[PDB]
């Protein structure tokens, strides 16, 4: 069914119930894959960002005002809004650098070849691409869930776990 | 080295961080020896954690002490005199390097046909036991440094029948 | 084997019990390796049984114990906790089997036209140091069991000026 995209794994297979990777063009599928990779990268970072500041609030490690009322990371919109604005601005600037340099079709290769490590063979690479994609998918789901849950009952993740009797700490 | 005992589903060849990239057969043989020995030790260690929870020997390790008073987990490395621990260590070493009270020919059965399958099974069990021994060590040591810190009481938390 | 290194004038070839007849050169290599290692360790012993009698380092070996109070000799063992002893034993082994922290090439000199004379000096010193350690252990242990035995209450009896 698929056209050679490195994705697709044993748990399910080629997951495409709605029929999008048959009604698209050769360039459209490339853009879809890029969209996937990028969303995942951001998400993964955002999940780690939700976890660590919130925990540092739970452990009294940043003072008694860090995420003041509850401890939710969605509370930065109340305490320090301009900091969040400037951070989104810096992200936007570096991503404008991306949009300028990278050309249509790439938009994912940061040319970070020597600055980091990489698998030496070729099969392992295919595996690492599949991994990046899978971690990104799981992170997308996790971020959506965290945001929805916190907007439902204003309460941090670890505390929502502690209450309601889902952990043992 | 993509075809050597240890390749089993789901993960075909689990060398993600490129360790078998540029190595000769000697180094991979050393790695396999370390893996097999580690696995065997881990399996014996897990069995050792479980069994003293419902049975203790009838002798008296160390001058006093007695085998039925010693704590069960990460402790008992500080409740047995150091000389006895050193002697046990060196005896295990004698069995390890010299291979002494550990090579009896009645210990190498004729695995008619099934040799490779049984080697693969032994390696996989070693892997599982290595992870299990890590979990047991973490739970015990953490709940020893600060009683609690996990909520889960008891040392072998998982088999509640032993009431421990 | 009556021409290999290790023959001096008092007792030229020492082998009364015939422990080196019919052996292959591989073994005699292993025997010489054991002799050299034991000799070096015995020298370091006969030097570590003396130094603490007038100079204790100062640090804390374990969380509560101080190397200012632990008695010297076959008594310090049961003071340092068994985990610390083990953590040492394994590091000494790391230096002994994998040859780490002990193979720095600038420690191996070029004895030139003396490499057959300094090796013999090393071996003979080791032979003497082994017997010295035997005597020190005898005195130490015999008095640690029954205090006052042999009458010479001190440790390094032969060096009275130290005030053992
Ligand atoms: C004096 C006794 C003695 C001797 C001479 C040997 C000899 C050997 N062992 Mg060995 N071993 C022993 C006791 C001994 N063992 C005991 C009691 C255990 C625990 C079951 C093991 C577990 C063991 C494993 C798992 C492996 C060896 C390996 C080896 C080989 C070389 C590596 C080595 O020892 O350097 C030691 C070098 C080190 C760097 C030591 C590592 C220290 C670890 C990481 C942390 C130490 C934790 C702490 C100090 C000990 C707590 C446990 C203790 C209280 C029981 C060699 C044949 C290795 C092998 O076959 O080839 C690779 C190997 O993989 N041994
Ligand atoms: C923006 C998000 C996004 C995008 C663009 C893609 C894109 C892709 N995924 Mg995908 N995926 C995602 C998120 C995403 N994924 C998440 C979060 C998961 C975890 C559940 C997965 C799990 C997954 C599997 C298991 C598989 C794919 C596959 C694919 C490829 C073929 C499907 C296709 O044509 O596009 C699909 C996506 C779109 C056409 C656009 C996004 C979908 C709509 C617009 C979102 C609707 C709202 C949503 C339901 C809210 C929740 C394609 C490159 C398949 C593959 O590798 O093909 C070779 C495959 O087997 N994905
Ligand atoms: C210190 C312990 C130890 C040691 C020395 C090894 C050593 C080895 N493992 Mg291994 N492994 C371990 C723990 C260990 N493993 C654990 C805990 C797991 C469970 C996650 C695994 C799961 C595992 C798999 C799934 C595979 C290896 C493989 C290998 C071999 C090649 C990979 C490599 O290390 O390079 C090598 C002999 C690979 C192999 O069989 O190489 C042929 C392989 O496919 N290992
Ligand atoms: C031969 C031989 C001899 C003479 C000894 C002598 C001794 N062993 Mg011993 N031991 C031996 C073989 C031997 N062992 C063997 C083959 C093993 C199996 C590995 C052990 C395992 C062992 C343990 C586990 C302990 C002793 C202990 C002791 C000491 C008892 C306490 C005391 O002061 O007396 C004593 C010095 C005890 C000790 O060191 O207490 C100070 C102790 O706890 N031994
Ligand atoms: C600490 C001591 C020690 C250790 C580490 C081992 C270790 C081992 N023994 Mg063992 N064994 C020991 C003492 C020991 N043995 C003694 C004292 C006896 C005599 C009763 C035996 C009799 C024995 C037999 C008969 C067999 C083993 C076997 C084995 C291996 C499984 C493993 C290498 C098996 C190989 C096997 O068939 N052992
Ligand atoms: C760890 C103990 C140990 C070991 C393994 C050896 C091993 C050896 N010694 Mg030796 N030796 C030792 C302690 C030891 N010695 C002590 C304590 C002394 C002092 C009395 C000597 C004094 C000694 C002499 C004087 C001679 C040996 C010789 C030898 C070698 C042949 C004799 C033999 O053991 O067979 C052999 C390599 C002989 C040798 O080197 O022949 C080439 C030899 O002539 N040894
Ligand atoms: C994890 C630690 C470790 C490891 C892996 C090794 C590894 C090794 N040592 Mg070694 N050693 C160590 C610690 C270690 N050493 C320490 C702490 C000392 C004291 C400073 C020594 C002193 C020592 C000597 C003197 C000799 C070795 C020898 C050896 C080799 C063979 C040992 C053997 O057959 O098993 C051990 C086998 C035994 C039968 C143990 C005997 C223990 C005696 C009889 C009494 C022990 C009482 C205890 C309280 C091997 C390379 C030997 C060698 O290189 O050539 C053969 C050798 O002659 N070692
Ligand atoms: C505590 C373990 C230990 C042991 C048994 C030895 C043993 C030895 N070292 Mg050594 N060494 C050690 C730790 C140790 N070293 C550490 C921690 C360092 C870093 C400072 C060194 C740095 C060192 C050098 C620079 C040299 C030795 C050398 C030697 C050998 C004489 C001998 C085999 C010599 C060979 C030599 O030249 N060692
Ligand atoms: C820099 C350079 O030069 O080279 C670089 C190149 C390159 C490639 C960048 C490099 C790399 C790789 C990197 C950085 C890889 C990073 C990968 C990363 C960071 C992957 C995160 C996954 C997180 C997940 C899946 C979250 C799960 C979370 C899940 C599934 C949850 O359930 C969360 C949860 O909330 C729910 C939803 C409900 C809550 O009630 C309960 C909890 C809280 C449990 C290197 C190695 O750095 C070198
Ligand atoms: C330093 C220190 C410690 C220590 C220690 C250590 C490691 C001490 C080590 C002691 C050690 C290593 C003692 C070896 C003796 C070997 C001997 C005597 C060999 C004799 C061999 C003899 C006498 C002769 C043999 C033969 O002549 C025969 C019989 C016939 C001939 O044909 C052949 C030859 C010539 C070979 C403690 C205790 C751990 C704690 C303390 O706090 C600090």
């Amino acid at each position: 069914a698929p056209p050679g995209l490195v994705g697709a794994l044993p748990p399910v297979g080629f997951f495409d119930p709605a029929g999008f990777a048959a009604k698209a063009s050769p360039e459209e599928l490339s853009r879809y894959r890029e969209v996937e990779i990028m969303h995942g990268r951001f998400a993964q970072l955002a999940v780690l960002g939700f976890i660590i500041p919130e925990k540092c609030a739970y452990d009294g490690s940043f003072g008694d005002d860090f995420l003041a009322p509850t401890g939710r990371a969605l509370e930065v919109f109340n305490t320090d809004p301009l900091w969040l604005g400037l951070t989104l601005a810096v992200i936007s600037a570096l991503e404008t650098v991306r949009l300028i340099e990278t050309e249509p079709g790439t938009r994912t290769d940061a040319k970070i070849e020597s600055l980091g490590w990489r698998p030496k063979t070729e099969s392992e690479y295919i595996n690492y691409q599949v991994r990046e994609l899978q971690q990104g998918r799981l992170a997308m789901l996790a971020f959506a869930g965290e945001v929805a849950q916190e907007l439902v009952n204003d309460k941090p993740l670890l505390v929502n776990l502690q209450d309601s009797g889902f952990v043992s700490w | 080295f993509e075809n050597e005992l240890g390749v089993i589903a789901p993960t075909g060849f689990f060398d993600p961080l490129g360790f078998t990239q540029d190595i000769d057969q000697e180094k991979f043989d050393q790695y396999r020896t370390a893996e097999l020995k580690h696995g065997r030790v881990a399996q014996l260690a897990v069995v050792g954690y479980v069994v003293p929870e419902f049975f203790r020997w009838g002798f008296d390790i160390a001058p006093g002490i007695a085998c039925a008073d010693v704590p069960n987990g990460v402790a008992a490395i500080n409740a047995i005199p150091a000389l006895g621990w050193a002697q046990i260590i060196f005896a295990i070493g004698a069995v390890d390097v010299r291979g002494w009270f550990g090579n009896f020919d009645i210990g190498k059965p004729d695995l008619k046909g099934k040799e490779e399958e049984r080697a693969l099974q032994e390696l996989q069990h070693g892997r599982l036991a290595m992870l299990a021994i890590l979990e047991l060590l973490r739970h015990d040591s953490q709940n020893l440094v600060k009683p609690g810190f996990d909520g889960l009481d008891n040392l072998i938390t998982g088999l509640p029948f032993l009431y421990n | 084997f009556e021409n290999e290194l290790g023959v001096i004038a008092p007792t030229g070839f020492f082998d009364p019990l015939g422990l080196s007849k019919n052996i292959s050169k591989e073994k005699f290599d292993e025997y010489r390796t054991a002799e050299l290692k034991h000799g070096r360790a015995a020298m370091l012993a006969v030097l570590g049984y003396i130094a603490p009698e007038t100079y204790r380092f100062g640090f804390d070996i374990a969380p509560g114990v101080s190397t200012y109070d632990i008695p010297n000799g076959v008594a310090a063992i049961d003071y340092i906790p068994a985990l610390g002893w083990a953590q040492i034993i394994f590091l000494i082994g790391a230096v002994d089997y994998w040859g780490v922290l002990g193979d720095f090439s600038f420690g191996k000199p070029d004895l030139g036209d003396k490499e057959e004379e300094r090796k013999l000096q090393e071996l003979q010193h080791g032979r003497l140091a082994m017997l010295a350690f035997l005597e020190l252990l005898r005195h130490d242990s015999q008095n640690f069991v029954s205090p006052g035995f042999d009458g010479y209450d001190k440790m390094i009896t032969g060096l009275p000026f130290m005030y053992g």
